[PDB]
């Protein structure tokens, strides 16, 4: 159960780069 | 293994060629400003 | 409108979302192997034989760790620096025994992150800026290199280059300080004081920035809202910010100038830990730090110690239990 | 333009000045090496090995066979006085050039003469003066070929007897055997060019390097650079400097490892030994002591299953157990008669060993390559008493520093020079912001 | 001692400096 | 403390007879010691046979016994095994072999008495740390 | 023709042992007035197979093969020892010296790794009576010691260990010992394996002789913290006999 | 049931004497004249039932026999244990300085 | 040490090879004298 945990959290990071990535909230000019 | 081998090998040039030719097909130009 | 041609401006395009180019072209790849290999090794590989002595290190979370202790093994010291690919192994059963993955990664993972450095280059030329932010990186990338290239290439093994894992990363710290003294070594001083200065630096812009934020909003909203992105004119008072500092100290140990500043803040860390990274890559060849031990006797020419004598008894209890098994001979000469 | 800190940058195109600003720091060179050889003469004492005596350049001198007989003994020390002054002297003139050069000659080269004026950008110009100095260093290589064939030859450690001075009469010249080198892996048992291991291969390369380099300035001295070339490179001063730097890193860091691995051409008589032979001489000098005793070290079995001395490597060879199972690929003079087609022979090691033999270890495992930045000899936790610090650790440090610096120096130049080709090497122009005429990414 | 040698040297330099700017020379 | 004449009294025999260093010599030789023996001996261990010290009760029970001044001059010109019963010159440090070990070929008969006396004097000194090794330091 | 060291380095055949013709199918007379030694004894492994535990009631299981991890470091090479001739024309071959052990560790199906001292130590091998001749159908069969695996310095993880190290679990201060004494206290084993030396190929001439071998020894045993496994090894010999 | 062998062993006169059975090879430096030769040869030839055996070494000159005789009461014998005399360990146990 | 006949000159051969340094320094001099211009 702590293997499971440990990769289930880092998993989420992962996907959270994705979103942070592709997904945010674009800059936009002045 | 040796299939494996040549697998790497052929990819390994692959990208090597890739990575030669790209920065001998007129690098410099490609730039905002001043191309020549 | 060449098909090569075509294919070279989508390479070097700077509309793709996350620049490619040609140092991306190999970036990409090696990267990819190194991180996939690393992730699969922590959460699964077995134990890896890295002292070369049959005795085998358990590294991944499966055979009984956790974060803090997992690690990728570095690679059986019955290697060497022998080059280990898969396809050098009998099986990969015998690969994983003998630490074939970090070498996987490692490899891959300098190629890739010195492609890294060149992609950085390559998007500053294409966007017309000036070239040497991959000047800065090259602080960080030297350290890489010292601890999993150059440290094993002259203590004869990639057994004694750096765990990929968090405990693994202590037992590095510790093994080297008994043996090359790296705390009183002028190198290591000058990367804490660039790391120290650092961190001092990143706080002092820091606070002086926003100590002089021009007022902009109310006191119900962030100031963060004060600025745009991309408006002209600047969201703080430099003068007012050079008025305080100046005051804080003396005048002309305050910047008015913002690039001599900026500069300034670039060059400091930047330095600090190039000699960090050249101080693991000289003690490699093991030109070691400052020795004192009995450098102060008295008149009759009893021993009496110092300071760094208390650190050698320190530094001989790491030397007496590294590795405890894996010594023969008296004098570990490597 | 520039500013006092960027000061030499003011030379880029002033060939005059920066004639006499290269030629004065030639001498500075000459100077450095006429002057350390005579410090490191002054204080030479023949009764002590050359490196309990922190000497780089005399070991130098000594390896093209000046100086030295059998085993290393230095017999006469007038050669050595003889470059250290030659080339003090020498540094007299480069440096009355230089500053001529500099202060009072003029200015720029191409209103005096056509022939040594250029322009960075005259990409037939800049070939030629490469084919120059490339001619000159193609000489420079078959000088040494000279000296190994027709003035003396070279002090050869692997000659039987010990290490002495040898006429070199058949170098290689077959190009599978030197071309072989340059396709050797770099890695462990391989070791790329670093593992030449013999003087026949040292001077058939030469040859080999001088004829190309002759043959290549011919070439670029008549010929212009091909289009593809013209459409790849920046060429600018700075662009050119950027690429030497880039080469001058490589070859530091090649230096760095041919001084720390290579016992032939720094052979461990002058250097000391190299952490891989100190650390092998340790396990034989044991293995010696303890077979004395009556130990058989063949079936010896250590703590961990391994054998106590003997063991088997990767594949198969028999090899030095303990730590030093990582340096099995070392071989040296000392410990190759030891050697059978399997690796280290049992019925030679019980039976053949010399008292030479038993010497040699025990100098080189109480001279390994490990101390203290004060120069305290040994491992880090040993005790002030022994004054030491092996040669090839000064050496290596040293340029592996520099060359490091040199790729800094390339990156810095190399990016600047493309910027300045380019037209933004100051800054961005405000009124023609590139990325402000791209589209958004999101 | 070896300090007459090094400061007769060490003096050389700054020297050539100063009569250069005595004599209003190109410096 | 100091180095009083005390101290640099050593035993010159086995019959007794004693003799006093000056603090020169004592001086000169822990100079000597380091040019020609640390390498070797640091702090009175023998890095390359450990088993065997520079401590004064081991060299007391050497045969020929090696405790004093001339046991140990004899020793620096024809060193023996540990019982007497081989001569080692031909891998150890010696007068009668300075054709293969140089450092030995400009060390006069005063340089031997002033190396033999700081072997002597040092434990004196030093007390366990003379031949303790590692656990000392 | 033989091989240099250059020509064997890093191919492998450094861990094989000399081979004889297919046609040396000869033999060597044996005279009993003279004296004989072994100058080299050559094991080389082929097949490492470990039996497998039953656990049910009377089921026996049988020998599985592995894989070794440990690359080519297994062959014993340079053994020499007294060849006897008995009373009733039996050869006894006493082994005295060589490098007679090597570690090997083999990976069973599942991922277990059964580390074992391949190891011949104190060979005493006798044929059967009247020889006379080492021919083609010869058989040897003795019996060898097997000592630990790890000799008595050998610190575990924790710095126990039986001439060296911690004699409990310093991590569990006021843990209950009952339960860890066969992890804190480390006995030293001496076991035996049996051998068989099959001859194949002899070349008369030479007193060089080839074949084939059998050993059935013990596996580690962690120095008493587990049972041993029981260990099959194949492979093929050569040895070398002259006139002492 | 459990017991170290070697802590055993500090309980009887190797604890105290030169085992000739099971002693390392450097204990023999404590007494002047057993070290190297007598040490070499007294090793090579264990195991010893009796102190007093040592004296039937073949090839003792009269002076080697002169000297065992002297230093026969800091020898003793105890049974030969396994994991003190593999490894090699009476010639190396591993210990230096 | 040297040949006998230049004996004289030792104490100047102990100083000849920090000479290269002063030219380093002695650019600062320069500059300093000009004003870091
Ligand atoms: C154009 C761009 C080029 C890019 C190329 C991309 C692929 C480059 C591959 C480089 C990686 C090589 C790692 C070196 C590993 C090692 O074993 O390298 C050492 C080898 C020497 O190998 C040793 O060579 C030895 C040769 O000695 C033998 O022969 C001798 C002959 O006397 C003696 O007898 C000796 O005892 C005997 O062993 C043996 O073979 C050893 O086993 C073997 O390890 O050196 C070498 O090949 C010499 C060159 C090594 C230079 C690598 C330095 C890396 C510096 C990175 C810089 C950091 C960057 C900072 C970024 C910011
Ligand atoms: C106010 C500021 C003014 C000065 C600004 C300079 C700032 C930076 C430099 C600091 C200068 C302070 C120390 C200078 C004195 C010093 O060093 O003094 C030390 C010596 C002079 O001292 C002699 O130092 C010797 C060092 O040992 C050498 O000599 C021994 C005896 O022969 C043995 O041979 C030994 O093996 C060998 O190493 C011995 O200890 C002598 O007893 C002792 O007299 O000077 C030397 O050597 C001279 C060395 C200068 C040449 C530089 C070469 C260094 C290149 C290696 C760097 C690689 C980088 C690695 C990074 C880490
Ligand atoms: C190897 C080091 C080196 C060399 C060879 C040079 C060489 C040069 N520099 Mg650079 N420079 C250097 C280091 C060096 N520099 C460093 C470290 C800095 C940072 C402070 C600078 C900063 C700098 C600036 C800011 C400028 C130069 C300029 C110049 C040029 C003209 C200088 C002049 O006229 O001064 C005149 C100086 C004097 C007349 C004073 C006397 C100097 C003499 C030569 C001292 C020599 C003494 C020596 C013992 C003589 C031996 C004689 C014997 C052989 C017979 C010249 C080619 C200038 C340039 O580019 O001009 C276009 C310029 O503006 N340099
Ligand atoms: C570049 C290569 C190089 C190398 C490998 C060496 C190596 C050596 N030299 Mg040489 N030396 C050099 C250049 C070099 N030197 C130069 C340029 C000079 C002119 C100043 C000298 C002048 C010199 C003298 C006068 C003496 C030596 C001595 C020595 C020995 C002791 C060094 C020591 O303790 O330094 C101590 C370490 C330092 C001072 C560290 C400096 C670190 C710098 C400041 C950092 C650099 C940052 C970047 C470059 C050693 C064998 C000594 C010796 O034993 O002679 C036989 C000695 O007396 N050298
Ligand atoms: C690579 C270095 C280099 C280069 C490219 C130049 C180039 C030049 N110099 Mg300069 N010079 C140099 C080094 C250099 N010099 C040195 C070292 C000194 C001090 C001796 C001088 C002193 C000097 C003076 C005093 C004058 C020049 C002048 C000139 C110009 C005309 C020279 C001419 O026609 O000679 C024709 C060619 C020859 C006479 C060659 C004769 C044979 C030579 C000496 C053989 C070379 C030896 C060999 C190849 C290598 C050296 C050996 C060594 C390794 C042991 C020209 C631009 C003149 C000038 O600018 O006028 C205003 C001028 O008045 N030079
Ligand atoms: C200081 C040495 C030097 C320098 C700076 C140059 C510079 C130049 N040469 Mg010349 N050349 C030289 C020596 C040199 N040459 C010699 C000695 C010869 C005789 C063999 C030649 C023969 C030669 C020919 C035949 C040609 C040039 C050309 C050129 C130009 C383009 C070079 C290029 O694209 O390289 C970039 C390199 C490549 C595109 C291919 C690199 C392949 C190498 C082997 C990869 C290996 C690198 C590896 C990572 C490191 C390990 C080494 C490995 C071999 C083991 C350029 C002006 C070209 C030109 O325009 O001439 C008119 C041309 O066609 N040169
Ligand atoms: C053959 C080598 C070479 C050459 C010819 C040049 C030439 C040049 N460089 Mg480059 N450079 C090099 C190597 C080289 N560089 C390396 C290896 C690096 C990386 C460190 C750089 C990094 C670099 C930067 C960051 C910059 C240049 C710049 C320049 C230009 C102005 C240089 C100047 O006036 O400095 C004047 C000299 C000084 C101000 C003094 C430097 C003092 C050094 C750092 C101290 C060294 C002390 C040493 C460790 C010993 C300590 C002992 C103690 C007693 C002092 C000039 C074209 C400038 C430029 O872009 O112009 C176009 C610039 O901004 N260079
Ligand atoms: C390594 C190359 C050495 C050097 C240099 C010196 N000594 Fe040594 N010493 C060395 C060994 C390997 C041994 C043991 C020799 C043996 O097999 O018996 C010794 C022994 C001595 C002893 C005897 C110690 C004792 O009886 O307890 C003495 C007195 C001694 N060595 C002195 C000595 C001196 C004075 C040296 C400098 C001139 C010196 N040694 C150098 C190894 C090495
Ligand atoms: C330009 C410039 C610069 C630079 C300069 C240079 C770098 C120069 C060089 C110079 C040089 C480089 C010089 C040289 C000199 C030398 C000499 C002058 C020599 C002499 C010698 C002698 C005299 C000797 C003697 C002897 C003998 C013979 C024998 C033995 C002994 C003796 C040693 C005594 C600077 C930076 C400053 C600044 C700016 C400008
Ligand atoms: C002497 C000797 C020898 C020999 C040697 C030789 C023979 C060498 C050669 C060498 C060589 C023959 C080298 C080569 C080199 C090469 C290189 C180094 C290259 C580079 C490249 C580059 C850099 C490029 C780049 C680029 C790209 C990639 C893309 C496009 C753009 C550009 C162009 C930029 C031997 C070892 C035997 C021994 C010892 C001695
Ligand atoms: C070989 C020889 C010779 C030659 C010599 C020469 C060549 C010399 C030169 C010399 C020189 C070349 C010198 C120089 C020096 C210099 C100096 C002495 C410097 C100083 C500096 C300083 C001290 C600095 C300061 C400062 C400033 C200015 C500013 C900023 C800050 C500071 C503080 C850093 C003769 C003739 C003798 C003869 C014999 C032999
Ligand atoms: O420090 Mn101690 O030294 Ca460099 O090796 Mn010898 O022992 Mn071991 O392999 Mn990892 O560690
Ligand atoms: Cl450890
Ligand atoms: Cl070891
Ligand atoms: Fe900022």
């Amino acid at each position: 159960m702590e293997t499971i945990t440990y990769v289930f959290i880092f998993a989420c990071i992962i996907a959270l780069f994705f979103f942070a990535i592709f997904f945010r909230e674009p800059p936009r000019i002045t | 293994m040796e299939t494996l081998k040549i697998t790497v090998y052929i990819v390994v040039t692959f990208f090597v060629l890739l990575f030669v030719f790209g920065f001998l097909s007129g690098d410099p130009a490609r730039n905002p400003k001043r191309k020549d | 409108a060449n098909l090569w041609e075509r294919f070279c401006n989508w390479v070097t395009s700077t509309d793709n979302r996350l620049y490619v180019g040609w140092f991306g072209v190999i970036m990409i790849p090696t990267l990819l192997a190194a991180t996939i290999c690393f992730v699969i090794a922590f959460i699964a590989a077995p134990p890896v034989d890295i002292d070369g002595i049959r005795e085998p290190v358990s590294g991944s979370l499966l055979y009984g760790n956790n974060i803090i202790t997992g690690a990728v093994v570095p690679s059986s010291n019955a290697i060497g620096l022998h080059f280990y690919p898969i396809w050098e192994a009998a099986s990969l059963d015998e690969w994983l025994y003998n630490g074939g993955p970090y070498q996987l990664i490692i490899f891959h993972f300098l190629l890739g992150a010195s492609c890294y450095m060149g992609r950085q280059w390559e998007l500053s030329y294409r966007l017309g800026m000036r070239p040497w932010i991959c000047v800065a990186y090259s602080a960080p990338l030297a350290s890489a290199f010292a601890v999993f290239l150059i440290y094993p290439i002259g203590q004869g093994s990639f057994s004694d280059g750096m765990p990929l894992g968090i405990s693994g990363t202590f037992n590095f710290m510790i093994v080297f300080q008994a043996e090359h003294n790296i705390l009183m070594h002028p190198f290591h001083q000058l990367g804490v004081a660039g790391v120290f200065g650092g961190a001092l630096f990143c706080a002092m812009h820091g606070s002086l920035v926003t100590s002089s934020l021009i007022r902009e909003t109310t006191e119900t909203e962030s100031a963060n809202y004060g600025y745009k992105f991309g408006q002209e004119e600047e969201t703080y008072n430099i003068v007012a910010a050079h008025g305080y500092f100046g005051r804080l100290i003396f005048q002309y140990a305050s910047f008015n100038n913002s690039r001599s500043l900026h500069f300034f803040l670039a060059a400091w860390p930047v330095v600090g830990v190039w000699f960090t990274a050249l101080g693991i890559s000289t003690m490699a060849f093991n030109l070691n730090g400052f020795n004192f031990n009995h450098s102060v006797i008295d008149a009759k020419g009893n021993v009496i110690n110092t300071w760094a004598d208390i650190i050698n008894r320190a530094n001989l209890g790491m030397e007496v239990m590294h590795e405890r098994n894996a010594h023969n001979f008296p004098l570990d000469l490597a | 333009g520039f500013a006092w800190w960027a000061g030499n940058a003011r030379l880029i195109n002033l060939s005059g000045k920066l004639l006499g600003a290269h030629v004065a720091h030639a001498g500075l060179i000459v100077f450095w090496a006429g002057a350390m050889t005579l410090f490191e003469l002054a204080h030479f004492i023949p009764e002590k090995p050359m490196y309990e005596q922190g000497l780089i350049l005399i070991p130098h001198i000594a390896t093209l066979g000046w100086g030295v007989g059998p085993g290393g003994e230095v017999v006469d020390t007038f050669p050595f006085f003889v470059v250290g002054v030659v080339h003090l002297i020498s540094s007299a003139v480069l440096g009355f050039g230089g500053v001529y050069h500099a202060i009072r000659g003029p200015e720029t080269l191409e209103e005096y003469s056509s022939f040594f004026g250029y322009d960075w950008k005259d990409k037939n110009k800049m070939t030629t003066i490469l084919g120059f100095h490339l001619i000159v260093l193609g000489i420079g290589a078959l000088l040494l070929v000279a000296k190994a064939m027709f003035f003396g030859g070279l002090y050869d450690t692997w000659a039987p007897g010990g290490g002495d001075v040898r006429v070199i009469t058949n170098p290689t010249l077959d190009p599978r055997v030197i071309f072989g080198y340059l396709l050797k892996s770099p890695f462990g048992g391989e070791g790329w060019i670093v593992s030449v291991n013999n003087l026949e291969d040292v001077v058939g390369g030469h040859i080999w390097i001088g004829l190309i380099c002759i043959a290549g300035g011919i070439w670029h001295i008549l010929t212009t650079p091909f289009g593809w070339a013209r459409r790849a490179f920046i060429w600018s001063g700075e662009a050119y400097l950027s690429y030497s730097l880039g080469a001058l890193s490589m070859m530091g860091f090649i230096a760095t490892c041919f001084v720390w691995f290579n016992n032939t051409v720094y052979p461990s008589e002058f250097y000391g030994p190299t952490g891989p032979e100190a650390s092998q001489a340790q396990a034989m000098t044991f293995l010696i002591r303890d077979q004395k005793l009556g130990a058989n070290v063949g079936s010896a079995q250590g703590p961990t299953g391994l054998g106590k001395y003997l063991m088997r490597s990767p594949t198969g060879e028999i090899i030095f157990g303990g730590e030093t199972m990582r340096f099995w690929d070392f071989r040296g003079p000392w410990l190759e008669p030891l050697r059978g087609p399997n690796g280290l022979d049992l019925n030679k090691i019980k039976n053949d060993i010399q008292p030479w033999q038993e010497r040699r270890a025990a100098e080189y495992m109480t001279h390994a390559p490990l101390g203290s930045l004060n120069s305290v000899g040994g491992v880090a936790t040993e005790i002030n008493s022994v004054n030491f610090v092996s040669p090839r650790s000064w050496l290596a440090t040293s340029h592996f520093v520099l060359a490091f610096f040199f790729l800094v120096g390339h990156l810095w130049h190399a990016g600047r020079a493309r910027a300045a080709a380019a037209g933004f090497e100051k800054g961005i122009d405000r009124e023609s912001e590139p990325v402000l005429s791209m589209p958004s990414l999101d | 001692a070896q300090l007459t040698m090094i400061a007769m040297i060490g003096i050389a330099g700054p020297m050539i400096i100063f009569l250069l700017a005595v004599r209003r020379g190109n410096l | 403390a100091e180095l009083t004449p005390e101290v640099l009294t050593v035993p010159l025999n086995s019959e007794g007879k004693t003799i006093t260093l000056t603090e020169k010599q004592y001086l000169e030789g822990k100079r000597l010691f380091q040019y020609a023996c640390a390498s070797c001996h640091v702090g009175g261990i023998t890095k390359t046979n450990p088993s065997l010290d520079l401590r004064t009760e081991t060299l007391a029970l050497a045969t020929p016994p090696r405790d004093n001044i001339e046991g140990l001059v004899d020793y620096m010109k024809n060193p023996t095994t540990y019982d007497g019963e081989q001569e080692i010159a031909e891998v150890h440090p010696s007068l009668r072999s300075a054709d293969i070990f140089p450092k030995m070929r400009n060390l006069t008969e005063k340089d031997l008495v002033a190396i033999a006396g700081h072997i002597l004097v040092e434990p004196k000194i030093l007390g366990d740390k003379w031949g303790g090794g590692k656990v000392y330091y | 023709q033989t091989l240099t060291y250059d020509d064997i380095v890093g191919t492998g055949l450094a861990n094989k042992c000399p081979t004889l013709d297919d046609t040396a199918r000869g033999a060597y007379p044996i005279d009993s007035s003279q004296t004989y030694r072994i100058a080299r004894l050559c094991l080389q492994p082929t097949t490492f197979l470990v039996k497998e535990e039953p656990k049910n009631k009377r089921q026996e299981a049988e020998f599985v093969p592995t894989k070794l991890v440990t690359r080519e470091t297994t062959s014993l090479d340079q053994i020499q020892g007294e060849l006897k001739v008995n009373s009733d024309g039996s050869l006894t071959f006493v082994e005295e010296d060589g490098i007679d052990f090597q570690p090997v560790t083999v990976q069973m199906a599942g991922g277990e790794r059964i580390p074992l001292l391949f190891t011949v130590k104190n060979l005493v091998a006798s044929t059967q009576p009247n020889v006379t001749s080492i021919t083609t159908s010869t058989d040897f069969k003795g019996e060898f010691n097997v000592p630990s695996y790890r000799t008595a310095n050998f610190l575990d993880p924790k710095g126990r260990g039986l001439a060296s190290g911690y004699d409990s679990a310093i991590a569990l201060p006021q843990a209950k010992e009952e339960e860890l004494a066969r992890a804190n206290v480390k006995r030293f084993s001496l076991t035996k394996g049996q051998i068989s030396l099959n001859v194949a190929k002899v070349d008369g001439r030479t007193g060089e002789i080839a074949g084939t071998f059998e050993s059935e020894q013990l596996s580690d045993d962690d120095m008493g913290a587990h049972e041993p496994h029981e260990v099959k090894i194949q492979g093929v010999f050569y040895a070398s006999i002259e006139p002492a | 049931e459990l017991v170290n062998v070697v802590d055993e062993k500090l309980g009887t006169a190797y604890g105290e004497k030169i085992d000739l059975n099971n002693t390392n090879i450097a204990a023999f430096i404590q007494y002047r004249g057993l070290y190297p030769t007598l040490a070499k040869l007294i090793v090579k030839n264990a195991p010893y039932e009796s102190v007093e055996d040592v004296l039937n070494i073949p090839g003792l000159t009269e002076r080697q026999k002169q000297i065992l005789r002297e230093n026969l009461e800091h020898f003793t014998v105890t049974e030969v244990e396994t994991a003190l005399v593999e490894g090699g360990d009476r010639y190396n146990n591993g210990l230096y300085k | 040490k040297l040949p006998e006949a230049y004996a004289i000159f030792d104490p100047l051969v102990d100083v000849l090879p920090v000479i290269p340094v002063l030219f380093l320094a002695l650019a600062f001099v320069w500059q300093a004298a000009v004003g870091f211009r």
